[PDB]
C-alpha cells in the first residue's frame, strides 16, 4: 500500500493507491483506501483491511455526531487526537494500522497516526509499504509554496514511483483535494489519467 | 388511585399516568410537517419570550443527521434527551449497515425506549412527542411519535398546543404533491389559524429537504417572505 | 385494594389487573382468522381515521417470517414489542434447529414472556391480544394469545371490540375446509356483523398462506371484490 | 391488611394470599389418579367449551417424560410455565445422574420453586395445584402439589372444583389393586358424581402406565366405552 | 401497625411478626424428644387423614445423617426447605473436617439461616420449629430451633400443638438415664395427655440412637407394642 | 398527592416535585451574567453573614476551567457536587479531543444529570440553578440550567431570590457589545434595582472574560469602585 | 408516623425504631462487668427457667478469644449472629497483624456493623446490647456497646433488666483497684440488690482475666460460696 | 407528609428530612474552634455523666492525621463512622500525592459523602456536624460541615446544643491574631456564656496546633488553669 | 475449495464445488458451499465448515429478519458491512472462513469478505485453494460483455481448471444465476453437465 497526505497553503491532497494483496497474491486491484470522514476532513488507510475498515466507519459516525452536537466540524487536530486515545486503549489488541488523517479547519492539516495511537502533525506524510520510495520523491521535490495543481502533479509522481518499486502497491492512484472554498473533492478519474499521461507516466 | 403509577391499569384498561404524560406535550408550542412533491418540510412556531434569550441558538428542529430531522413539543429537558438518543441510535444503524435504509426503524427504536418508560415502575414516562422527517431509499418520509411510544406514518400532522387547529386545517386544505413554495404557504397559514386572533405569528423554524438532497435550514430572511 | 397490584390475588382467586389489561385489548379493532381448505387466513378492520395518514404503511398484520402472521388488538406500542419479540425469537428457533416445526412452541415463548409480566412486581401487563396463523410441519395453525399468557388453537377466531359478534356469527355459519375465496367471503360477512348497522365496512387487511406456499398479502383491490 | 401481600403472617400464623392462591385451582376443572395393580392412572375433565377451539390441541394431562406425567388445575398460564418446569428439571436430572430413581424429588424440585414464590416480596404464588403420577425404581407413584409447596403421595386424589365430591366418593369405593379397566370405571363413576345431576360428562382424558411400560394417552374412543 | 412488616420494632422491642411465625408452628402436631441412657429418641404424632394417603411416605422425622434426625413442625413446604439446607449444611461440615464434632454447630447454621429472615426486608420469616437430636463426640444431643433462630438444648422437649400439655407432663413424670424401652413408654404417655381425651393415639413415628450406633427407626409393628 | 413522587405527573401533565426544587433555587442570593464587547461577565450577590465567616474563602463564581465559569443559586450541597461534575466533565472533554469547542456541549452534559434526577424514582432533583458563561470557539456564550435539565442561551439572564427584579430591569436597560466598564455598571444597577430599597447592596463578586484571554476575577477594591 | 422506619428522622433528630431496638435489650436479664487489680470480670445473671433445660450449655458469657470475652442482653438470635461477628472479626486482626493490639478496635469493628443496620432501609437494628472485657496491649479493658453502634469504656457497668439498680449501686459502693474476691462480692452485691426481695439469686456466671494470664471461667461450686 | 422521605421536597423547595438530621446535632454538647496568631485550636464540652466512665477515653477531639483534627456533635454512633472516612480519605490523598495541600478537600469529601445521604431512598442522612481545623499550605484551617453537605470557612465558629449562645459571644469578642493563651482564654469564656447560669463548666477537651508544628493535646492540668 | 463470483451488467453468477476434506483425506464429495440467503442474494463458503456453516444460517436470519423489519431487502453492500463487522468484533477468535457474497439491489454486486472482516467489492473474485487457478482463467477470458450463457460458461471452466490441479477441489460444480427478472435461481443439473459436455471436459 501506499498513502500520502501534504498540506500547502490553503490546501490539503492526498492520495493512495488501491492494491490488496494477501502476500504475493493480488487479490484486488482496485480497493479503497482514501475516504472522507467530515466536511473538510480525509482519511487514509493502510495495514489490516478489517481493522481499517471498521476504523473507518466509527470515524464517520463520531464526525458526523460531533457535528451535530456541536454545530462546528471536529478540529483536525481534535480527530487525530480522538484516534489517539482510540488507538492507545487498546494497544495490546491493537488496530493493526498506519492512519492519516488530513483537512482544513482555521488551517490545513496532516497527522500520521500508528497503531499504538502516537499522532504527530506534519506539513507532509507517507504510510504503507510504497511510503520510502515516496518520502524519495517528496524530499526531493516538494515545495511549500507548491500551488495545488502542482501539488496534484506531485503525489501522481510519488506514488508512482511507489508503485514501480514497491509490489504491494498498485492500480488506480485516487486523489483528493481539500479546500475551504470547495470542501473534500475527490479528483475524478479522467483529469487523474489526463496528468499521468501529460507527465509521461504508467498503470 | 388508579392514576399515580405507571403500571396500574384503570378498570377500563386505560394507563392514566400515560395519559398525562400526553397532556405534558399539549403545553408545547405547535409544530408541523408535511410530505410535498419530492420533498417533506417542518415549520415549527418558536414562543418568543424576550429580547435577552440568544435567538439563532435554542431551537425547535434539529438535524438528526444530513437526511432525518425532528421536531418534539413537550418537556424540553426529555426532548433533548431524546433528541441525543435518536442521534445515537441512528450512527449505530450506520455503522452496522452502512446507510439507514428505512427511516421507520430509527424511529421505532426511540418509540420503544419510550415504551419501556410506560411499563416498568420505577420511572416516569417521556412527556414528548416528536415529528420525524426525512428521506431514505423509500422515499420521504413523515413520522410521530409520543409519550406511550405509538407511531405513524403522515402525509402531513402536528405536535404541541395548537395540534388539532393545525389537523383541521390540514385535513381540509391539504394536497398531495405541491411544489416546495406552496407547501410552505399552506404551512404557514396552517399554523397562522391555530393562534389566537389578534395574535401575530413572529418568524418560525422552516426545514426542507427533497429526493437526492441534504436538508436546508430557512434562514430569518428567507422566513419573512411567508409571513 | 385487591386491585391495584399484579402481585395481589383477591380472596376469590383473582389477578385483577391482568383482567383490566384484557380490557385494553377490547379497545382495538376487530381482527380474526379461519383455517380453510389445506390453509388458513387472517382478516384485521382497520379502524381508517383520516385521510392525512398513511395507509399502505401502519396496519396489524404482520409477517413474522414467511410461513407465519399475526394480528394484535389493544396498546399499539406493547404490541409492536410483541410483535418484534416474536420475530427475533422465531430467528432463534430456526438457527437452533435449521426450522420451525411446531409453530405451537413460538407462540408459547411469546405466552411466556407475557406471563411473566403478569408475576412479578414492578411490571405491568402487556395489554395485548395477538392471532398468530401459520403452516407448519403438524398443519395448518390458528392460535391466540392474550394479556395473561394464556394460549389456545383454533379453527377460527377474533380479537378486538367485536370479538362476540365476530365468534357467535362463526359458531353459526362457520365450515371447516372451505375454498380460500368462500373462507374470505365468509369472513367479511362476520366482520360485517359486528358493526353498528348503518355503518359500511371500509377495506380491510386480508393475508392467507396455503399448504406449501408463502404468505400472500391481499392488495386493496382484490380486497374490494369482496366489499 | 394482613391479606395484601405474600410476606405478612396474620396473628394466627396465616399467609392469606397463599391461601387465595389455592382458590384459583378451585376454578379449574376436575382430574384425579389412582393407583391400581401394577400402575397408575390419571383422568382429567375437560370443561368443552366451543366447537370452534381444536380439541386434540389444548389439554390438561402432559408428559413429563414417558414414565411421568401430570394435570394441573388452576390458572392455565402458570401451569404451562410449571409443566416446563417439571420437564427441564427431569432433564437435568437424568443428565447427572442417567435416570430418574425417585419421582419424589422431581416433585420436591417443583415443589420447592413454588414454596420460594410463597416467602419473597416482589413475586405473587403460582395459582396451580398439580397431580404428578408415573413408575419409578420405588414402583408405581402418585403424587400432589399445591401453590405452597405442599406435597403428598397417594393412592388416590383429585384436585380443581368437584375435588370434595371426588375424593369423598373415592373414600367410600376405592380398593387397591384393581385391574387397569376397573379403575378406569371407578374413576369415571368417581367424577360423574361431582357433577351437577341433568349434567352429561363429556369425554375426558385418560393416561395409564403399568410397570415395565411407557405411558399409553386413551384415545377418544377407548374412552367413550366407559362414558 | 408495627405487626406489619419483619423490620419494625414495637415501642416494647417486640418483632410481632416473628411471633406470628411462631403460631405457624402451633398448628403442627405434637412431636418430641428425650435422652435417656446412652441415647436420645424421637416420637411424632402423625395428623393421619385419610385412607387415600401413602402412610409409609410423607412423615415427619426426617435423617439428616445416620448420625442426626429431625422433627418439624408447622408449614410443611418451609420445613422441607430447611431440612434440605440441613442436609446440606451437615455434608459441608463433612468435606471440610471430615466428620461432625458438635451438633450444636449444624444447629447453629439453621438458626441462623431463620434469624437472617427476621432482619431483612422482603422475606418473611420460616413458619417452622425443628427439634434436631443425635449422637456427637460431645454425647447425645437434643436441641430445637424455632422461627425466630433461637435455640436451646433440652434434656426431653416437644414442638407443635400439644407442646405445652408435653412439656409439663415430661416436667412431672421425666427421669433422666432411662432404659431405651421406658424412655419411648414415657414419651407414648406424654403425648397421650395431650390429647382430647376421648381421643385415641393412633401409631405415631419413633427413632432412636445410642452411643456408637446408627440411628434406627421403629417399624409400625414395633411402635404398636406400646399403644 | 400528584405532588410526592419525581415519577407522577398531575393530570395536566406537571411534575409538581421537579417544580418545588425550583423554589429551592429562588433562596439563594441573585446572580447574573451579560454578554457585553468581545466578552461575558459575571455578578453575584453574597448574603455577607457574619464578621465570623472566611469572606476571601466561600464564594459562588466558581471557574470550571480558565475560559468557563459558573455561579449557582439554590441548596449549596447541590450546587457543589454539580460544579464538580461540571469540572471533571470539561476536563473529559478535554482529554478526548483535545479541546473544548462548543461550551453548549459541557453544559447539556450537566444538564442531561440533572433531567435524569427528575425520571428516575429513588432519587430527588437538584435544588439548584447554574449560570455558565465562557468564550470558545463560536464567541462568548452565556446559559443557564435549571433544577428540571432545561437549559437556555442568553445576552444577559439572572438567577436567585432577584431574579425577576434583575430580568425585567435589563430587559429595559440592557445594551449589546458595552465595553466592560458599561456592562458593570449596568449590572450593578440591576442588582441594585432587586433590593428592598434602605438596604445596601455589599460587594458582590465579580468575573470577565474577553476573546482571547483567561477568566478574572475582580478583588474587592476593583469592584468597590462600582459601588 | 415518625416511628416506623429506620432510616426516618423525627422533627427533634430521633430514630426512635433505634430507641425500640434499646427496648428489647431491656428484656434480658441483667449482666455486668467490672475493672479490679490488674484485672477485669464478668458476672451474668441467668434467668433459669427448667429443669428440663441443659444448663452447663446456653449461657450468656462468650469468650471471644483466649483474653477477651463478652455478655449480651436482648434477642438471643441476634446476640449469637454478633458474637460470631465479634470471634471472625478478632481472628481477621491477628492474621493481620500478627495479635490484637488494642481491644477497642474489636469493639468499634461491632459498633460499625450495627450503625449500619441503623442508616439503611431494608434492614431492622439489632436487638442487642454487648459488654466486652479482657487484657490487650494497653491493660484490663471494659467496653458496652448498644443497638446504635453507641461504645464506651468503663470501669464497671451493666446490661438488661437490672441496668439501673446495678450501675446506682456500683455508683455507690464501686472503688478501684479491689482484689479479685472482693470485686466479684461486690459484684454479686450489686447484682441482688436489682431483684424484686422475697427473690433469690440463683447461681450466676462469672468470668475473669488478670494481666499476664488467659480468662477463667468459675465453675458452679466456686461461684456458690459467694451467694 | 413532606415529611418522611429524605427524596421528597416541600412545596417550597425544602428537604424536612435534612432539617431533622440538624436537630440531631443540637442534642450533642458544645465544640468550638477559632484561629489564633498562626495557629487554630479546638474546644470541647464534654456533658461528664458519671464516675464510672472512663474519662481519658471516650472524647470529642479526634485526630484526623498529624495536621488536622475534628470535634464532632450529634449522634455518636454516626460521628465515629465519619472521622474514619475523614481518617482513610486523608491518608488516600497522601499515598496519591504525598502530602495533603489544601484540608479544604478532605472536607469536601466528608462533605460529599454526607450530601449522597440526602438524595437517595434507601438511606437516612447522618445525624452530625464537625468542625476540622488543621494546618496546610495555604495556612491554618476551620472548617464546619453539617448533615446537609453544607461547608464553610471560619475564623471562630461552634457546634451543639450551645452553638447560637457561643457564635453571638464570638461576634461580639472575637479578635483576630491573639496569641495562643489569650485565644484559649476567650473560648473558655464563650464557652461558659452558653451555660445556664449556677452551672459550673467542667475540665474540657483543647487541642491547638500553630504554624511548622504538630497538634497538641492540652492535659487536663493544663485546662484547669484556665477554668 | 474453490469459489467464484462474478458480475455482468444485469446479473450475478456465483458457483463452486463441492469436495470436503481433512487434510488429504477427501470425506465428503458433495458438501453444499453455495447458498441463498436473501430473495436476490448469495454466499459462497470456504474454510472452516464449522465456522462457514454457522454464518450461514445467521446471515439467513438477519437478512429475513431485516426484510421483515424494513419492507425491502438488504442492499447487498450493507450484507458486506454487517459480515465485516461481525468478523472483525471476533478477529483475535475468529471466523476461520472466506466469503463471497453476491447480488442484485439498484445494480449487480459481488463483495469479497476475509476472517478479519477485511471487505472489498470487485466485478469478479474468488476463494480458496483453487482460487489462484480461476483468477488465471478469468484474467484471460473474462469479459464485462458477456452475456449470462457465456458467464455460466466461463465460471464453469474457471472451475473445472482449478478441480484440475487443486486436490482440495472437486465434485459438481454448482451454479446460481441472480437477475432482478428471475431472482436467484439455481442452475439444474442436467444443464450443468450439458454445458460441461458441449465444452469438453471432466469431473
Amino acid at each position: 500500500t501506499t498513502t500520502v497526505g501534504i498540506t500547502l497553503k490553503d490546501a490539503v491532497i492526498m492520495a493512495t493507491e488501491r492494491r490488496v494483496t494477501m502476500e504475493n497474491f493480488i487479490m484486488h486491484k482496485n480497493g479503497k483506501k482514501l475516504f472522507q470522514i467530515d466536511t473538510y476532513t480525509g482519511m487514509t488507510i493502510a495495514g489490516l483491511v478489517g481493522d481499517a475498515q471498521v476504523l473507518v466507519r466509527y470515524m464517520k459516525a463520531e464526525l458526523e455526531l460531533y457535528r451535530l452536537q456541536r454545530r462546528v466540524n471536529m478540529p483536525i487536530e481534535a480527530v487525530a487526537t480522538l484516534l489517539s486515545n482510540m488507538l492507545n486503549q487498546v494497544k495490546y489488541m491493537p488496530y493493526m494500522v498506519q492512519l492519516l488523517v488530513g483537512g482544513i479547519d482555521t488551517a490545513p492539516h496532516v497527522f500520521s497516526i500508528d497503531a499504538a495511537g502516537g499522532s504527530v502533525e506534519d506539513i507532509y506524510a507517507s504510510t504503507g509499504s510504497g511510503s520510502p520510495f515516496v518520502y524519495g520523491v517528496l524530499e526531493s521535490q516538494y515545495s511549500e509554496k507548491m500551488t495545488v495543481d502542482e501539488g496534484v502533479d506531485l503525489v501522481i509522481r510519488a506514488i508512482s514511483a511507489a508503485k514501480q518499486r514497491d509490489s504491494a502497491s498498485g492500480g488506480m492512484i485516487d486523489v483528493a483535494v481539500i479546500t475551504r472554498k470547495d470542501g473534500y473533492v475527490q479528483l475524478p478519474t479522467d483529469q487523474i489519467e489526463s496528468r499521468i499521461r501529460k507527465l509521461g507516466l504508467i498503470l | 388511585a388508579y392514576d399515580r403509577a405507571i403500571t396500574v391499569f384503570s378498570p377500563d384498561g386505560r394507563l392514566f399516568q400515560v395519559e398525562y404524560a400526553r397532556e405534558a406535550v399539549k403545553k408545547g408550542s405547535t409544530a408541523l410537517g408535511m410530505k410535498f412533491a419530492n420533498g417533506v418540510l417542518l415549520i415549527s412556531d418558536k414562543k418568543v419570550r424576550s429580547r435577552l434569550i440568544e435567538q439563532n441558538s435554542i431551537e425547535k428542529i434539529q438535524l438528526i443527521d444530513d437526511y432525518v430531522a425532528a421536531v418534539t413539543s413537550g418537556l424540553v429537558a426529555d426532548a433533548r434527551v431524546l433528541v441525543d438518543f435518536a442521534r445515537i441510535s441512528a450512527q449505530q444503524e450506520k455503522v452496522t449497515y452502512g446507510s439507514l435504509v428505512n427511516i421507520e426503524n430509527l424511529v421505532k427504536r426511540v418509540a420503544d425506549q419510550m415504551q419501556q418508560y410506560t411499563q416498568y415502575g420505577g420511572v416516569r414516562p417521556y412527556g414528548v412527542s416528536l415529528i420525524f422527517a426525512g428521506i431514505d431509499q423509500i422515499g420521504p418520509r413523515l413520522f410521530d411519535c409520543d409519550p406511550a411510544g405509538t407511531i405513524n406514518e403522515y402525509k402531513a400532522t402536528a405536535i404541541g398546543s395548537g395540534k388539532d387547529a393545525v389537523v383541521s386545517f390540514l385535513e381540509r386544505e391539504y394536497k398531495e404533491n405541491l411544489p416546495e413554495k406552496e407547501a410552505v404557504t399552506l404551512g404557514i397559514k396552517a399554523l397562522k389559524s391555530s393562534l389566537e386572533e389578534g395574535e401575530e405569528l413572529k418568524a418560525p423554524e422552516i426545514a426542507s429537504i427533497t429526493v437526492g438532497n441534504k436538508y436546508r435550514i430557512y434562514d430569518q430572511e428567507e422566513v419573512k417572505k411567508f409571513l
